[PDB]
RNA sequence: UGAAAUUGAACUGGCCGUGAAGAUGCGGCCUACCCGUGGCAGGACGAAAAGACCCCGUGGAGCUUUACUGCAGCCUGGUGU
RNA sequence: GGCGGUAGGGGAGCGUUCCCGAUGCCGAUGAAGGCCGACCCGCGAGGGCGGCUGGAGGUAAGGGAAGUGCGAAUGCCGGCA
RNA sequence: GAAGCUGUUGGGAAGCAGCGCCAGAGAGGGUGAAAGCCCCGUAGGCGAAAGGUGGGGGGAUAGGUGAGGGUACCCGAGUACCCCGUGGUUCGUGGAGCCAUGGGGGAAUCUGGGCGGACCACCGCCUAAGGCUAAGUACUCCGGGUGACCGAUAGCGCACCAGUACCGUGAGGGAAAGGUGAAAAGAACCCCGGGAGGGGAGUGAAAUAGAGCCUGAAACCGUGGGCUUACAAGCAGUCACGGCCCCGCAAGGGGUUGUGGCGUGCCUAUUGAAGCAUGAGCCGGCGACUCACGGUCGUGGGCGAGCUUAAGCCGUUGAGGC
RNA sequence: CGCGGGGGGAACCUGGGGAACUGAAACAUCUCAGUACCCAGAGGAGAGGAAAGAGAAAUCGACUCCCUGAGUAGCGGCGAG
């Protein structure tokens, strides 16, 4: 929806939004797939008939010998003969379209807002990279660790903060990426943040 | 909104079909059951048959190649009053070829129906009839020449 | 190479499993199967011996091979981790936060 | 990879703006002797084909 | 001391029918306790061999020749040397 | 009221391997698998529960990707008759 | 290179409980079982006397840079060009050019000479018959990283002393074969026995973990028990009745079969099979509709007269964007 | 007398030479294909490279490689390709 909570040293001034209302849910998923997807690196192999050590040699003169009837070894009926149909390496990804990639975002940021977790915050005291630091502010900013938090901010310091935080997740501002979003229970980012946000969507 | 329960909308169903295995579709494996069906029939569309092929027709399509290939001919891009007057102003090849119908197109000729509005409309190329709407409101910048 | 490990010949502790509190200093370490022989693994083997010279072996329930993980090395406060600081001249380590 | 347009086809034949398509009419070349003005006529212009109009529409895909 | 080919599973009888037209196995009827050792070779369309005969595949291969086409080789005009 | 059915087409589902769910959850008071069952649920393929073995893994709900279920191929490898 | 200690369950804690801590480190591996803090690591950060690499930074050297007039000296020869025979090109003789050249004729030096698809004109292009040239690209014997890659019939042929054993004159062909247990504590002594092997004792949480030993399925061989059978005729079952044995208080259920009823195996292939047509000894494991590109119809969703990016670049290290 | 070569290297690269199966549902042009293979040579690459080019724009401006152009132009027993 829109009216966010925005987060300061001057209090819990609770500005507003843009972003839509209808979160459809498919769409949604089609872009966590994609996203699952390029990920996915064909790395499994197996060597085919062809490429088999065997000779090509003819075991049987396939004739009144009373066996069977056969050419190589390479053959799949072969056991240790070349694999039928193994899956050999490729791409598993494609190029979903630009739009539902934004539509998503939007949609998404909107849910965990419109559920009411989209915090939006901009006083970070935590002067360095010590959990101890940040621990302490989420403690005063209502993160008690209870739910799971994706936290986008352009500074490389509050990194370091919930970076080995195991309850949350750091992410740059351009990192916003529909899945770790849905992927977690609070949403928190850099005011900063939330414009190159605005950026992409609006 | 968690992981749980975003799957596809109750119609993606990859559903492949397993030809093989003891009901639905068992041993032929799919629409079988007779022969020369093991490797692949001949094409068939536009092919097979044995006799003379449905390929009994016959080419009037002249300049149907040549040695040096091909001639260079300016090409005309057909464009309609009709979307042209949706947007007023200067209309111009500049405009048509940025966001319109002209793609990198070497001429311009604007026709067709629609009910022309007055403005600038600099085109390489007008119909007999295009010339009317644009001459009953506006002008008819021709194209260039050198 | 890299095969060093925790302590060497000295007082330690174990916190192991049979023999878990037990305090004892290490007579020997064997780097490659990754094992400290201190007092506390100590089963009876009742052969007589492999090899015939000298008729006795002995039904000895000698000293037995212990994981080196399981062993920790100790200082007057009892068990502490390692830290190593460089002398003034030399490498020395100091333990969680006292000297040796 | 990438379907490769029949030429052959192509060359004798040309699809509608719709969904049909459209060939000379046969047997008016070599046959010819002294047909009646009808033949001649008839034959002189082009057709629609039916069932493997749709084959052959399976070839000058691309095109 | 200790094989083999073979082997759907077997609780594996005769006759007259019968059946894809030559039944231990289906009908009717007649015989007929269970298990084996030695011997014969009529049946199990006995075993072995995806019939050598025959036909089919726009299969394969060797061979012939005034089948086609082509090559070596040989004859030959001009020509460079 | 329809519901025999091969070639066929269409529909729904079960199980197998891996992936997200996972810095989680089940688990030596016993994981996977093996053995038994006259109990339970499902039309079914299967799922569940109980005893026994076994000794360290296993993985919901909801989704995703496949080397995905064998009785035969004189099929292959092994073991035994 | 930060951070743990007590208690409890157990053969063994890292499980379970109590209180605490680090975290630019909560990747992973191990430790008697399920550990951020016990060990090895991880984040971050430090390092080379010798060798190799090294314009990325600097310096130096080589080389090279101007106008007008006249002269027209020079500007790649068996070459151009032409023809005969051909190759390359999208070019298969075709209106066949261009580039290359095997045979023959055979030139000029800018008033030169090739070319823009026969050929001519016109207009424009370009300087052949000497040579050199980083980068972007190919590959993966080799080292590393990662995996909706395999987990010993898989995965390289080979996890194991394998291109070995073995087969072939030779070229060449080419296997099988991994696992005790946390620790070897791997079984002292006694008993039978030539030995192998067992038996008792001792070890271990466990010895149907005792040594090609984890789990240990099936075919297959065997011992004990219950039921059954020598007047019987059969695709071996199925329906009923009865008797025997076995679980339950009962009703009931399970195992077995005496008698009666009914009854032509499976797969394939066929007009048609139990068929005296095919295939199968038996078991267990291996085994057959896929993937890429393009097309087409259906379908879910986005956007709409518009829709969409390709290579690549920036970013990251399982973030996307341009 | 000095300088150099010889030979090896999984794959990759240029050059010299160069099939047939197969496809055209026969087959001989065509196809496979300059593919397989042979031989020589080079190197961490090779090849190629500053125009006697391209081609219609009084346009570009070495070579190489990726996308695109395009299954277009065109080639073809105008068949298969
Ligand atoms: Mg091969
Ligand atoms: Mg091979
Ligand atoms: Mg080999
Ligand atoms: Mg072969
Ligand atoms: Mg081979
Ligand atoms: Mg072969
Ligand atoms: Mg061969
Ligand atoms: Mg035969
Ligand atoms: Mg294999
Ligand atoms: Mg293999
Ligand atoms: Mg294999
Ligand atoms: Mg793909
Ligand atoms: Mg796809
Ligand atoms: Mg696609
Ligand atoms: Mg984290
Ligand atoms: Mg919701
Ligand atoms: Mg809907
Ligand atoms: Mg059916
Ligand atoms: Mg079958
Ligand atoms: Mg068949
Ligand atoms: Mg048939
Ligand atoms: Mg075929
Ligand atoms: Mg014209
Ligand atoms: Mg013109
Ligand atoms: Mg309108
Ligand atoms: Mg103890
Ligand atoms: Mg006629
Ligand atoms: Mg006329
Ligand atoms: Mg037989
Ligand atoms: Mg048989
Ligand atoms: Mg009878
Ligand atoms: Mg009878
Ligand atoms: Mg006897
Ligand atoms: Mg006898
Ligand atoms: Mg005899
Ligand atoms: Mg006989
Ligand atoms: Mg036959
Ligand atoms: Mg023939
Ligand atoms: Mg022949
Ligand atoms: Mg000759
Ligand atoms: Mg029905
Ligand atoms: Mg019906
Ligand atoms: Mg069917
Ligand atoms: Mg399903
Ligand atoms: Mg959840
Ligand atoms: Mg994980
Ligand atoms: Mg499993
Ligand atoms: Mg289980
Ligand atoms: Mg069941
Ligand atoms: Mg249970
Ligand atoms: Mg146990
Ligand atoms: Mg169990
Ligand atoms: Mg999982
Ligand atoms: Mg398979
Ligand atoms: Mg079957
Ligand atoms: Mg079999
Ligand atoms: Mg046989
Ligand atoms: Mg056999
Ligand atoms: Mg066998
Ligand atoms: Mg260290
Ligand atoms: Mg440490
Ligand atoms: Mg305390
Ligand atoms: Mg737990
Ligand atoms: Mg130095
Ligand atoms: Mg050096
Ligand atoms: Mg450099
Ligand atoms: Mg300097
Ligand atoms: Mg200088
Ligand atoms: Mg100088
Ligand atoms: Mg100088
Ligand atoms: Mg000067
Ligand atoms: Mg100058
Ligand atoms: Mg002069
Ligand atoms: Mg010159
Ligand atoms: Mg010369
Ligand atoms: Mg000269
Ligand atoms: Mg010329
Ligand atoms: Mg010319
Ligand atoms: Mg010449
Ligand atoms: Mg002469
Ligand atoms: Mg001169
Ligand atoms: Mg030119
Ligand atoms: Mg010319
Ligand atoms: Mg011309
Ligand atoms: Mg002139
Ligand atoms: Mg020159
Ligand atoms: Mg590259
Ligand atoms: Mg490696
Ligand atoms: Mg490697
Ligand atoms: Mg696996
Ligand atoms: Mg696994
Ligand atoms: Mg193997
Ligand atoms: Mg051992
Ligand atoms: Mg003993
Ligand atoms: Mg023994
Ligand atoms: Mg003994
Ligand atoms: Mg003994
Ligand atoms: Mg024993
Ligand atoms: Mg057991
Ligand atoms: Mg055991
Ligand atoms: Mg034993
Ligand atoms: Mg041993
Ligand atoms: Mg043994
Ligand atoms: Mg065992
Ligand atoms: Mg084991
Ligand atoms: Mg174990
Ligand atoms: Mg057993
Ligand atoms: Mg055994
Ligand atoms: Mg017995
Ligand atoms: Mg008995
Ligand atoms: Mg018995
Ligand atoms: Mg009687
Ligand atoms: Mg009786
Ligand atoms: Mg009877
Ligand atoms: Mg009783
Ligand atoms: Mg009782
Ligand atoms: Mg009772
Ligand atoms: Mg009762
Ligand atoms: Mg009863
Ligand atoms: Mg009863
Ligand atoms: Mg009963
Ligand atoms: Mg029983
Ligand atoms: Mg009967
Ligand atoms: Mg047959
Ligand atoms: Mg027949
Ligand atoms: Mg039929
Ligand atoms: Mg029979
Ligand atoms: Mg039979
Ligand atoms: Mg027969
Ligand atoms: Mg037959
Ligand atoms: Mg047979
Ligand atoms: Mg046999
Ligand atoms: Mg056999
Ligand atoms: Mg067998
Ligand atoms: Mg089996
Ligand atoms: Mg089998
Ligand atoms: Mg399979
Ligand atoms: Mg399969
Ligand atoms: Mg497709
Ligand atoms: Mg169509
Ligand atoms: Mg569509
Ligand atoms: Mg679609
Ligand atoms: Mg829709
Ligand atoms: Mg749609
Ligand atoms: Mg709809
Ligand atoms: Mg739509
Ligand atoms: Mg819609
Ligand atoms: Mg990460
Ligand atoms: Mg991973
Ligand atoms: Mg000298
Ligand atoms: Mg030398
Ligand atoms: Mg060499
Ligand atoms: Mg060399
Ligand atoms: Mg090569
Ligand atoms: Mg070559
Ligand atoms: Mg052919
Ligand atoms: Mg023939
Ligand atoms: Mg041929
Ligand atoms: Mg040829
Ligand atoms: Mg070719
Ligand atoms: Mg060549
Ligand atoms: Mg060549
Ligand atoms: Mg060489
Ligand atoms: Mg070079
Ligand atoms: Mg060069
Ligand atoms: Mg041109
Ligand atoms: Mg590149
Ligand atoms: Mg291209
Ligand atoms: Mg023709």
């Amino acid at each position: 929806m829109y009216q966010i909570p925005v987060l300061s040293p001057s209090g819990r001034r609770e500005l507003a939004a843009d972003l839509p209302a209808e979160i459809n849910p498919h769409l949604l998923w089609e872009v966590v797939r994609w996203q699952l997807a390029k990920r996915r690196r064909g790395t499994a192999s197996t060597k085919t008939r062809g490429e088999v050590a065997y000779s090509g040699r003819k075991i049987w003169p396939q004739k009144h010998t009373g066996r069977a009837r056969h050419g190589d070894i390479g053959a799949p009926i072969f056991v240790g003969g070349g694999v039928v149909f193994g899956p050999k390496p490729r791409d598993y990804s494609y190029t979903l379209p630009k739009k539902v990639r934004k539509k998503g975002l939007a949609m998404a940021v909107a849910d965990r807002a419109r559920e009411g977790k989209l915090l939006l915050v901009e006083a970070f005291a935590g002067v360095n990279g010590k959990t101890k630091e940040f621990l302490a502010w989420a403690k005063e900013a209502g993160l008690d660790g209870s739910e799971s938090v994706l936290l986008v901010t352009g500074n490389e310091l509050v990194r370091r903060a919930a970076r080995n935080l195991p309850w949350v997740v750091t992410l740059a501002p351009e990192g916003l990426n529909v899945y770790d979003i849905v992927r977690t229970e609070r949403l928190v980012m850099d005011l900063d943040a939330w414009e190159v946000f605005q950026n992409r969507i609006g | 909104d968690l992981r749980p329960n975003p799957g596809a909308n109750k119609r993606r169903k990859r559903v492949g079909r397993g030809p093989g295995s003891g009901h639905g579709k068992t041993a032929t494996r799919g629409h079988k059951g007779q022969k020369s069906r093991s490797g692949g029939l001949k094409d068939p569309r536009r092919f097979e048959g044995g006799r003379s092929t449905t390929l009994m027709r016959l080419p009037k399509r002249g300049m149907q190649g040549q040695v040096p290939g091909e001639i260079k001919r300016p090409r005309y891009q057909g464009v309609n009053l009709k979307d042209l007057a949706r947007f007023e102003g200067e209309v111009t090849p500049e405009l048509l070829v940025r966001a319109g119908l002209l793609k990198k197109g070497y001429r311009l000729k604007i026709l067709g129906e629609g009910e022309a509005k007055p403005l600038k409309v600099v085109a390489h190329a007008f119909s007999k009839s295009a010339l009317e709407k644009l001459k009953a409101a506006g002008g008819e910048p021709v194209l260039l020449e050198a | 190479r890299v095969k060093m490990h925790v302590k060497k010949g000295d007082t330690v502790l174990v916190a192991s499993g049979k023999y878990k509190g037990r305090v004892g200093k290490v007579k020997e370490v064997l780097p490659k199967k990754y094992a400290v022989i201190v007092e506390g693994v100590n089963i009876v083997k009742k052969a007589v011996r492999v090899s015939p010279k000298y008729p006795q072996g002995g039904f000895i329930e000698k000293e037995a091979p212990l994981h080196a993980s399981k062993v920790r090395p100790i200082c007057p406060a009892c068990g502490k981790p390692t830290r190593v600081r460089k002398k003034f001249l030399e490498n020395g380590k100091k333990i969680r936060v006292c000297a040796k | 990879p990438k379907m490769k347009t029949h030429k052959g086809a192509k060359k004798r034949v040309k699809i509608t703006a719709s969904g049909k398509v459209v060939a000379m009419k046969t047997g008016k070349r070599h046959l010819n002797w002294q047909k009646s003005g009808k033949e001649i006529r008839q034959k002189g212009r082009k057709f629609v084909l039916a069932k493997p109009e749709a084959e052959r529409i399976k070839l000058l895909l691309p095109y």
